[PDB]
């Protein structure tokens, strides 16, 4: 089934010597390469993104493409043979940051070998000292970064990695990507276009045999994931959701990328929620944001004291106790309107008790309550 | 040696440090993983059976209530978007994460759980690969990296430390190509309580299914809709994506359902029901069991505005039923060793009990000393509306009740009572008799907030239940609103 592939192609999990819309990152990822294992040099490089920007994916091709364990050879411009030993580490999957050396050990030593014990700069940077060119590729280099401790303790590990990257007599080159004399390069990749993930899509979708979108949905499609700060997962998961309501329901129309974008967005719409309260409902609602309004940092009890007083105030609509009261309340809680949480109090007091809170625009419920025009004073 | 302190009671798991990494030589020495006898797995219950010396009496309402217990009617859309996307994953051996969140008891689990049980019929079938399934609940671990434990002793047969078993699945995840490889779904249920502080596990677990080579489903089930973005960082929420599966609480109509679905072949059927114990037989009387549609019907609009949450649902119908065959059990004397309907009285004094406050009541039952003090208390929040007040100004202003209404019968009765505890040898005291007790008492229920303070003068008190029902209760007592 061509729906089948489609939607594997469409995954976060889908790889594909340049990414589309990348090559010219690609050209000067390359150009750092295209020194380093050239002259034996030393090198640090830094890149930085939002996310979904192509960083892994493009360092992944590139180690794929165009390259004692993990031995291989590179090709420079002149491109005679050159003997590299790559790998790919992400540091959150390790256990401490400090064990990240040991764990590039073991990413280089024949297992056949004595496994030594390594635990800080010194004993890599012997250990590289009589070879080869090492590549590293550390993803998401900044939680390398101790979020205890303070700013000198911090930028250990970092720091170091950056000094034995840059020191003479050994072959260390690397590469770090994190997400947004001796300090790294530093290439920022850019959150993609809608042109660019127009032709990203159709260069993933050209080993398929038919193209089963509308290619002005796949326009739409980008043009909408886009905006400002875009991730290609987003566009990814959009066309998935096409392909998976398209089939949910018997080429994919302009129509289904805006059925995607009303169904997985949650359209808030305050007044609708009101329209569906009762007029009781309406009346413990305006009393609990008037209670926030003059108190503004309210309990429970406060707000049903509040509403007790404020419609004996008006004499109409007999008042009712205090448990149905957090029953109605409960009622605005699965409506949407209202937010209990468990809080302390700031008072010499200082306890645990439950607080009350709105997440609703002023202007459409006074709009809608004065829209009522029966019961006035609670607005 | 001597120590400087002991630990002696220190219980350590036979759990070995080294990861799957080191497990063969290279990636080529890695075998087929799925012909391996311990992979993808390849004792207690015992302990809780006896022999039974009765014969159980099962009344009429006992199959009522074990059918309305929580061991698809209303989940048709969630059920097939969920299967399709596991479906479409599997079949084409790739990995995904799907979310799932709502509020509780609206069927989210069940419904995932049919969905694997579906999509395990379906590999039974030889119409999709095998795959292994996990459940890992966040509020089931001891520690949130227990989780990793729980995982890779579900997939390889070992068991690790939580980093070695980190490291094990990041590698197997990444490295081991898809031919050696089972696919494996994995339920992340109470996925908030996975939540730390550094979000490395959320990470790992919903960056394992960016690789290629990993043949991971996660269904990630949630409360709600916007924990990513309230909690998770900016990485991991373009991980989880923007396909989000909400679980609505439930219309009135689909809990009507469910109840009558846990009733189809009990309601307006007819039992053979013994007179001489109550033991009843569903096919000597006949009696026609009944539950009102107007019952269910009213429980189910009361639930559905409360929540839409079946759990509710059926526990409100199992109390309607307990109620009904409390009162049937009363008027025969049955024991436990011609129509029983369970009527909306029955539902409505279920509805009833959750809905009412004790509090009053427990207010206007209290001791003379207790109410006096919430008296004065509230008195002294009518005077300045400091809403904090301090305990001596409590007791300067008992005294003062008590000498201002001086000429009333029951004060001039009770000063004697109150002061010297109708002792001519004990002295004028201070504070009343059981001061100290009612004030735990009230601190005890809840009533009352107490700052930590070490003078007894100057530390304040506050009211912590409502104003106007302590002030409804106060007037219901007769004493207390004549003066
Ligand atoms: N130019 C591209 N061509 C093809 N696929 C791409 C391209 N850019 C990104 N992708 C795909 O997007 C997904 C995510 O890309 P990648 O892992 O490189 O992102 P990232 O920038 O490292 O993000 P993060 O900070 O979240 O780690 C992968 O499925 C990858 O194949
Ligand atoms: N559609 C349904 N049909 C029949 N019974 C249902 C249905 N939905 C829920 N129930 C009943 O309610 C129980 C609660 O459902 P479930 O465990 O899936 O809830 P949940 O959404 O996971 O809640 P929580 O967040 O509290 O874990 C089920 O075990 C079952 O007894
Ligand atoms: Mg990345
Ligand atoms: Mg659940």
């Amino acid at each position: 089934s061509i729906f089948l592939r489609t939607k594997a192609l469409l995954q976060k999990s889908s790889e594909l010597g340049a990414l589309p819309a990348r090559t010219a990152e690609y050209e000067q990822v390359m150009n750092f390469l295209a020194k380093a294992i050239s002259e034996h040099r030393s090198d640090s490089l830094y890149i930085t993104g939002p996310p979904g920007t192509g960083k892994t994916a493009q360092l992944d091709m590139i180690i794929r493409q165009k390259f004692l364990q993990n031995l291989s050879w590179f090709e420079l411009p002149d491109g005679r043979l050159e003997s590299v030993a790559v790998t790919s580490i992400n540091c959150i999957s390790l256990g401490e940051p400090s064990s990240i050396f040991q764990k590039i050990f073991d990413s280089f030593q024949d297992l056949n070998g004595p496994t030594l014990q390594i635990k800080n700069m010194q004993h890599l940077q012997k250990f590289l000292e009589p070879y080869t060119t090492f590549v590293v590729v550390l993803d998401e280099m900044d939680r390398l970064l101790h979020a205890n401790t303070s700013e000198t303790q911090s930028v250990r590990t970092i720091l170091e990695l950056f000094l034995l990257a840059k020191l003479p007599t050994v072959s260390f080159v690397l590469i770090g990507m994190a997400n947004s004399g001796l300090l790294p390069q530093t290439i920022v990749f850019q959150p993609y276009t809608a042109e660019q993930m127009y032709e990203i899509v159709i260069q993933k979708m050209s080993s398929l045999p038919t193209i089963i979108f509308q290619p002005m949905a796949i326009k739409f499609a980008a043009k909408k994931c886009a905006g400002n700060t875009g991730d290609l997962r987003k566009l990814f998961d959009v066309l998935r959701g096409s392909i998976e309501i398209y089939e949910l329901e018997k080429k994919i129309g302009l129509n289904y990328i805006a059925k995607v974008f009303s169904k997985f967005v949650n359209n808030n719409s305050t007044r609708t929620r009101i329209a569906k309260l009762n007029i009781q409902q309406k009346l413990i609602l305006c009393t609990i944001i008037q209670s926030l309004k003059l108190n503004s940092d309210a309990t429970i009890d406060e707000s049903f004291d509040h509403y007790i007083k404020a419609i004996t105030k008006t004499d109409t609509l007999a008042p009712l106790q205090r448990n149905e009261f957090l029953e109605i309340c409960t009622i605005l809680e699965t409506c949407g309107l209202v937010s209990i949480k468990k809080t302390k109090c700031k008072g010499k007091t200082k306890r645990f008790v439950d607080k009350i809170d709105v997440d609703l625009d002023m202007r459409e419920f006074y709009d809608e309550m004065t829209k009522i025009s029966i019961l006035k004073p609670f607005l | 040696v001597i120590r400087k302190f002991t630990k002696k009671n220190v219980a350590r798991a036979k759990k070995k440090y080294t990861p799957f990494s080191k497990r063969f030589k290279s990636i080529a020495a890695i075998p087929d993983l799925t012909s391996l006898p311990e992979f993808y797995g390849n004792r207690f219950e015992n302990k809780l059976k006896t022999t039974q010396k009765h014969q159980i009496v099962e009344t009429i309402f006992s199959k009522v209530k074990k059918q309305l217990n929580s061991s698809l009617p209303a989940r048709e859309n969630e059920f097939a978007s969920i299967y399709l996307s596991a479906y479409s994953a599997i079949e084409s051996d790739s990995a995904t994460t799907i979310y799932v969140a709502g509020t509780p008891g609206v069927g989210k689990t069940l419904t995932v759980r049919e969905v694997v049980k579906e999509l395990l019929s379906s590999s039974a079938q030889r119409e999709i690969p095998d795959f292994l399934y996990v459940e890992i609940n966040g509020l089931k671990m001891v520690k949130p990296t227990d989780c990793y434990e729980t995982l890779w002793n579900k997939v390889s047969g070992e068991r690790l430390t939580w980093a070695a078993s980190m490291e094990s699945l990041e590698f197997y995840f990444k490295r081991v190509p898809k031919n050696k490889k089972k696919t494996i779904v994995v339920l992340l249920d109470e996925l908030d309580a996975m939540v730390t502080k550094s979000q490395d596990i959320m990470y790992n677990f919903f960056n394992w299914t960016t690789y290629e080579n990993a043949k991971l489903i996660v269904i990630a089930v949630a409360n709600t809709m916007d924990l990513p973005e309230r909690q998770l960082g900016n990485k991991i929420t373009s991980r989880i994506g923007f396909t989000r599966i909400m679980f609505t609480g439930y219309t009135h109509e689909e809990l009507k359902n469910i109840i009558d679905l846990r009733l189809k072949g009990l309601n307006d059927s007819f039992f053979y029901v013994d007179t001489k114990t109550g033991n009843a037989i569903l096919i000597v009387r006949k009696v026609r069991l009944r539950m009102s549609a107007d019952a269910i019907e009213i429980a189910s609009r009361k639930v559905a505005s409360v929540s839409g949450d079946a759990r509710r649902a059926l526990k409100v119908c199992k109390r309607a039923a307990e109620i009904a065959e409390k009162h049937y059990m009363a008027k025969h004397g049955y024991g436990y060793d011609g129509v029983q309907t369970v009527h909306i009285t029955h539902v409505m004094k279920a509805l009833n009990e959750t809905l009412n406050s004790h509090v009053i009541t427990f207010m206007t039952r209290l001791s003379f000393t207790a109410k006096l003090f919430i008296y004065a208390l509230l008195n002294l929040m009518k005077k300045n509306g400091s809403q904090e007040q301090e305990l001596g100004d409590i007791v300067d202003e008992i005294k003062l009740l008590i000498e201002v209404n001086g000429s009333n019968k029951f004060v001039m009765e009770i000063a004697k009572t109150l002061f010297q505890q109708g002792s001519d040898n004990i002295s004028e005291q201070l504070r009343i008799i059981s001061w100290d007790f009612v004030l735990n008492q009230l601190l005890d229920a809840g009533i009352l907030f107490k700052q930590t303070m070490k003078n007894d003068r100057i530390c304040c008190v506050k009211l912590n239940i409502s104003v106007e029902e302590a002030k409804r209760a106060m007037n219901e007592d007769e004493t207390l609103r004549n003066l």
